[PDB]
RNA sequence: CGGAAGGGCACCACCAGGAGUGGAGCCUGCGGCUUAAUUUGACUCAACACGGGAAACCUCACCCGGCCCGGACACGGACAGGAUUGACAGAUUGAUAGCUCUUUCUCGAUUCCGUGGGUGGUGGUGCAUGGCCGUUCUUAGUUGGUGGAGCGAUUUGUCUGGUUAAUUCCGAUAACGAACGAGACUCUGGCAUGCUAACUAGUUACGCGACCCCGGUCGGCGUAACUUCUUAGAGGGACAAGUGGCGUUCAGCCACCCGAGAUUGAGCAAUAACAGGUCUGUGAUGCCCUUAGAUGUCCGGGGCUGCACGCGCGCUACACUGACUGGCUCAGCGUGUGCCUACCCUACGCCGGCAGGCGCGGGUAACCCGUUGAACCCCAUUCGUGAUGGGGAUCGGGGAUUGCAAUUAUUCCCCAUGAACGAGGAAUUCCCAGUAAGUGCGGGUCAUAAGCUUGCGUUGAUUAAGUCCCUGCCCUUUGUACACA
């Protein structure tokens, strides 16, 4: 009954639109909903030299990937979860649902 | 024979085991987060794998 | 380019015309004589023959040395 | 899952999966108007859609080539049988797709047309397609051994700042 | 080019049931990722389907590490003469 | 372009300074030398801890050697009475490479022998090129259409003046309408007890437990409210907005109140150009060269580190502001079990001084490391100006880890040896706010691995709010016998 849903997406507004969409979908069925827990993000720092050879001035890149994760807790069996999670999903968001 | 001297060198460690997955060179390899690809090929595909130069 | 040390030639493989004719000796009766041995190896029961070297017998491809 | 790698390695491996496919279809479907791919992640179903200009020319002999492209993903990436499927979809306003026009200019140069005359023929098509401006540069050696750089530019076209990442497309 | 006949008639059969098959560009590899059941050394098989191209029965494509062998319409009839298979059976990409 | 003039600007310039280098040791790269090879690219800014190049093999492109075709394909034979493959032995050898000499077994149209031919090349050519990067140029500059001028190259717009970091605007005006760039825009920082939310984050209360004399503490234990401390999302907030002055009173500028900010930092960045660098990044490549006794593949060893000398970036000291011995007490960026991949980060409990060795678990990661018990800092001894307990170069002996392999000491630990160096000449580098400087911690290269580099965090200032004096940059005028300027 204590089901965890993991919301990971690279885009900020692709994750933000689906994190509130599951709130709208679940509140129609009117069960116990926990709020979306905002946990600190992970950013991917890569710094490489711009010149393909070793000639010229020393300049460096700043290549980044910020990844965000949101956790929403549901107090429901898996029948309700399997219905809503198939509606309005976009490939930028990777959704992991844990029954336990 | 000839099979005993062709790939008898141990290549389970070091910089000779790893090479780029596009250029197959042994320099500038980004082993970080298991890209296993050189820095030079990292650039033209940086948008493709997904890094953005944000700051 | 030019080299000082002479090269190494290719090994001459001993091509034998009618090479199977020496394994058996034909007899006018209803029998066949096998001068060579029969290898007890698992991969080859009794058909594959073995080398008759100058020093001792040996079965070639199976890499199994036998001594008298 | 089996090896259960971290989420740091999960999104890194997805990017290389996208990047290797992007190198692949550029080298194989450029003659029939390849314009990009898009993955649709679903449980046990991996839908990847080939956004192509000429949808007629990519399906081939009764959809043989699309079925050929399915078997490539099955074997190189080790996906289970029936787990990944491919579709070809039409690209709206294909004149505004630079990678679709880059191979169009590439084949006009390769067909034997003049360097200049191939360049004008694309440019009045893309303003006919509704573009505010463009920049076309052909490098290399022209009319001799010495290298010359062409620059035949018209219209509104910016370079600097944030908007260049989504207001222009470069091939 | 003496990788023995036990290793041949499988890979044309392998190239028949799927018209295209993959291979990691790596000479020093005893096996295949796709064909992990048989020994089938990688370096000899690299010389197998390039000889298919050498008369012109197969195409070639590359993705950073990988030889891709798309069978041409000439290649089906070569497989019918070499393997003596009936003309009714078709590759999986020719069936829908 | 001017050692011509007038304006404006810059710590890759100065002023006033700070830390330094050059002075000593050591590390690293280059030149030179030498070697079989000490592979090579790069030589003012814009080469010299730069090719992410911290080379035992590989990397390696070099040398000494030794094997193989991985010469596909098309064509002439040779061929199943066999075209042709591997093989344990004796010497060969570096390897038990059938690689070769003797000597036979073995596979079976695949093959081998010649010609075209293709492949391979870290072979040459960046003064043939693609692509990428750097520099001109961090400056504010650059261009079209129409109209005007001149036969014309060209010019007006793109400006006399004011203002600005800005071709930033105001204002004039044979110029007008416009376009790139700057600005604008993206990320970060900072202020909101206002909104959303948290049992992988905590706070407050209840009830205990332990201790001390009702109260106090506990990373000791379970509960209900909350986001003040933890996180990230939507909004807000700052605009020269208000005031006093300067200014055509326009553009705008200075000061002050109020307010977390009355200039945070970085990204992006225009036209044209170098014959700048990269073919040794490529299954990017034109052309030239080799291709079977190969400039192709692979294996053993060496080398790229070699040392009369010079130079460049750096680390450690020359001490008492300190060295040593104890005790005390604080961080944030991050990262961590691999498609091939054979290799992760660590709690806790034992053995050994230590390097390290052995057991169990946790963590695919707000969960475990971790509350990251960091240096620095603070307190208390010894030393006593002594090349001294500064300093740790050189060097001897021993013990451990990774690796198939450490000798030319791979690294780590213990004892011992204890050099120069007493604040560094000519000359030269960087910087004005959490900045410099001091100091440690993450990531890269890593099997073994930071004197480098990339970020983070701690302690934390002196000086200056100006200038063209030098070095240079942007306009206007002027002159030229320069135009590869």
């Amino acid at each position: 009954h204590r089901i965890r849903i993991t919301l990971t997406s690279r885009n900020v507004k692709s994750l933000e639109k689906v994190c509130a969409d599951l709130i709208r979908g679940a509140k129609e069925k009117n069960l116990k909903v926990k709020g979306p827990v905002r946990m600190p993000t992970k950013t991917l720092r890569i710094t490489t030299r711009k010149t393909p050879c070793g000639e010229g001035s020393k300049t460096w890149d700043r290549f980044q990937m910020r990844i965000h994760k949101r956790l929403i807790d549901l107090h429901s069996p898996s029948e309700i979860v399997k219905q809503i999670t198939s509606i309005s999903i976009e490939p930028g968001v990777e959704v992991e649902v844990t029954i336990a | 024979g000839h099979q005993q001297l062709y790939w008898s060198h141990p290549r389970k460690f070091g910089q000779g085991s790893r090479s780029c997955r596009v250029c197959s060179n042994r320099h500038g390899l980004i082993r970080k987060y298991g890209l296993n690809m050189c820095r030079q090929c990292f650039r033209q595909y940086a948008k493709d794998i997904g890094f953005i130069k944000l700051d | 380019k030019s080299y000082t040390t002479p090269k190494k030639n290719k090994h001459k493989r001993k091509k034998v015309k009618l090479a199977v004719l020496k394994y058996y000796k034909v007899d006018e009766n209803g029998k066949i004589s096998r001068l060579r041995r029969e290898c007890p190896s698992d991969e080859c029961g009794a058909g594959v023959f073995m080398a008759s070297h100058f020093d001792r017998h040996y079965c070639g491809k199976c890499c199994l040395t036998y001594c008298f | 899952m089996a090896v259960q790698i971290s989420k740091k390695r999960k999104f890194v491996a997805d990017g290389i999966f996208k990047a290797e496919l992007n190198e692949f279809l550029t080298r194989e479907l450029a003659e029939d108007g390849y314009s990009g791919v898009e993955v649709r992640v679903t449980p046990t179903r991996t839908e990847i859609i080939i956004l192509a200009t000429r949808t007629q020319n990519v399906l081939g002999e009764k959809g043989r080539r699309i079925r050929e492209l399915t078997a490539v993903v099955q074997k190189r990436f080790g996906f289970p049988e029936g787990s990944v499927e491919l579709y070809a979809e039409k690209v709206a306003t294909r004149g505004l797709c630079a990678i679709a026009q880059a191979e169009s200019l590439r084949y006009k140069l390769l067909g034997g047309l003049a360097v200049r005359r191939a360049c004008y023929g694309v440019l009045r098509f893309i303003m006919e397609s509704g573009a505010k401006g463009c920049e076309v540069v052909v490098s290399g050696k022209l009319r001799g051994q010495r290298a010359k750089s062409m620059k035949f530019v018209d219209g509104l076209m910016i370079h600097s700042g944030d908007p260049v990442n989504y207001y222009v497309d470069t091939a | 080019m003496l990788m023995p006949k036990k290793n041949r008639i499988a890979i044309y059969e392998l190239l028949f049931k799927e018209g295209v098959m993959v291979a990691k560009k790596d000479v020093h590899m005893p096996k295949h990722p796709e064909l992990a059941d048989k020994n089938v050394p990688n370096l000899h098989v690299m010389k197998a389907m390039q000889s298919l191209k050498s008369r012109g029965y197969v195409k070639e494509q590359f993705a950073w590490r990988h030889f891709y062998w798309y069978l041409t319409n000439e290649g089906i009839q070569y497989l019918r003469d070499y393997l003596h298979l009936p003309p009714e059976i078709v590759p999986a990409t020719l069936r829908r």
